[PDB]
């Protein structure tokens, strides 16, 4: 049914991908006892400030811990940072965009 | 399972020489590989974490690398400190496998042991046994023998030879030996000796004593 | 700081069951996965299990899924292990650890698990004190012998702990069913016996505790 945000971390599972009509590819690994639990997802700009424009996998949850999670983003042009997780621990990565 | 297969089983380098150890996966397990360092009588420590991330506190000169399944551990400037068994840890899938471990061990020069010969404690000929102890200490290579005698006879059984690990600080080895006899048998003889025979003299290092000191 | 506190050793007979404990102290218990590790005797590590607190869901080693339950009690922040149908393949060294950073960590000190059917033994502790006569040098070499304990550990200080340097203690060694250990403590002909030199001796199965002052053949 409804699940809460995941409150533990996230790894990088694969280098980002990214498609053809300017979407990434995200596969991303998590650690904690939570899950089933939803995974915290967003966009920032350069400056920090939640873009989150656009998400194409809906509802991203970890299932399992031992299976990793596929997730599609819509990144804004030029810099930007994906973010995966909450807290002080949160994955962010940057990202540049034609 | 992912089977883990780690190379050599033991390896021994002079203080500032480089240590390379490997594991080899069954399977293809990206950069998930760990390195953990166990010292005598101690407990397993996570020197490297998954792609290589040198765990906090720990010395820059341990390294690691290696993708899929082909991984490689380094020792930049080996100190003597590092005496220890090493492990792999397969971090990718369950179960969880580990690489059968590398010993480590320092070469250095020879060295002479220092030998010691103690009699049976007042304590013990009241419960009724007599153990001699013989010590070997601080001696370099670990290679040596000793002999004992009990009145100039020689006496195999009942001995008891028991080596350190390596030092860490001196990079020496060290051996208790201990003759055990009963109280009746050890106070019918008068002399009690041990020989020790090792690669840095030709003649054997001897200690005695005799009962009625 | 973060930190597993580990049972201590035990005795068990084969074809009977023991029950580890390991409480975790310093962060969430319900946050982390704790995992079991057995060493053989020959060093060798194998993975047993693993277990969630926050819910106590468990994934087993296959080798070991017969053997082993893996349980938690998230009043005492404790996780225990019990192994069933002890064999002499069973004697190891137990740990328990937490996976953080997708690696083993944070390890507990260890349980030495026994399987036999001898009995526990306490040891006879022994002072080693130089030959009567002269034992004239820059620096004289005193001793202690730990003999006939069963089973394993012991643990063997000099003065409390505070005199660790020019120590040597040699692995226990098995002879007619029992363990025997010693240990050399080397220091300036001035220090002893001008000043108390004691062996400290524990062996936990037994509860057995003996503090032995080396003294002077005469």
């Amino acid at each position: 049914m409804s699940y809460v945000m995941c409150t533990g971390s996230f790894k990088l599972e694969k280098e980002v991908a990214e498609t053809q009509h300017g979407t990434v590819l995200v596969q991303v690994k998590y650690e904690g006892t939570d899950a089933p639990c939803k995974i915290p997802f967003s966009t920032q700009d350069e400056k920090g400030a939640t873009q989150n424009g656009r998400l194409i996998t809906a509802n991203p949850i970890v299932t399992d811990k031992e299976k990793p999670v596929n997730i599609e983003a819509e990144p804004p042009f030029g810099e930007s940072y994906i973010v995966v997780g909450a807290g002080e621990k949160a994955l962010k990565l940057s990202w540049f965009k034609k | 399972e992912t089977t883990v297969t780690q190379s050599p089983a033991s390896l021994s380098v002079a203080t500032g020489e480089k240590v390379t150890i490997r594991c080899i996966t069954s399977t293809d397990i990206d950069d998930d590989m760990n390195w953990y360092q166990q010292k005598p009588g101690e407990r397993p420590k996570l020197l490297i974490s998954e792609g290589n991330t040198l765990r906090p506190g720990v010395p820059s000169r341990f390294s690691s690398s290696g993708y899929g399944t082909d991984f490689v551990f380094t020792i930049e400037n080996t100190l003597s400190e590092d005496v220890a068994d090493y492990f792999c840890l397969q971090s990718d899938n369950l179960p969880l496998t580990f690489g059968s471990g590398t010993k480590l061990e320092i070469k250095r020069a020879d060295a002479a042991p220092t030998v010691s010969i103690f009699p049976p404690s007042s304590e013990q000929l009241t419960s009724g046994g007599a153990s001699v102890v013989c010590f070997l200490n601080n001696f370099y290579p670990k290679d040596i023998n000793v002999k004992w005698k009990i009145d100039g006879s020689e006496r195999q059984n009942g001995v008891l030879n028991s080596w350190t690990d390596q030092d860490s600080k001196d990079s020496t080895y060290s051996m208790s030996s201990t003759l055990t006899l009963t109280k009746d048998e050890y106070e019918r003889h008068n002399s009690y000796t041990c020989e020790a025979t090792h690669k840095t003299s030709t003649s054997p290092i001897v200690k005695s004593f005799n009962r009625n000191e | 700081e973060v930190q597993l506190q580990q049972s201590g050793p035990e005795l068990v007979k084969p074809g009977a069951s023991v029950k580890i404990s390991c409480k975790a102290s310093g962060y969430s218990f319900i946050g982390y996965y704790i995992h079991w590790v057995k060493q053989s005797p020959e060093k060798s590590l194998e993975w047993i299990g693993e277990i969630n607190p926050r819910t106590g869901d468990t994934t087993y080693n296959q080798k070991f899924k017969a053997k082993a339950t893996l349980t938690v009690d998230k009043s005492s922040s404790t996780a225990y292990m019990q192994l069933t149908s002890l064999t002499s393949e069973d004697s190891a060294v137990y740990y328990c650890t937490k996976r953080i950073n997708w690696a083993l960590d944070y390890w507990g000190q260890g349980t030495t698990l026994t399987v036999s059917s001898a009995k526990t033994t306490a040891p006879s502790v022994y002072p080693l004190a130089p030959v009567c006569g002269g034992t004239t040098g820059s620096s004289v070499t005193l001793g202690c012998l730990v003999k006939g304990y069963f089973p394993e550990p012991v643990t063997l200080t000099w003065n409390s702990g505070s005199l660790s340097s020019g120590v040597h203690t040699f692995p226990a060694l098995l002879q007619s069913g029992l363990y025997t250990l010693s240990s050399s403590v080397t220091v300036t002909s001035n220090t002893w016996p001008s000043q108390t030199i004691t062996c400290n001796v524990a062996h936990p199965a037994s509860s057995t505790k003996v503090d032995k002052k080396i003294e002077s053949r005469r």
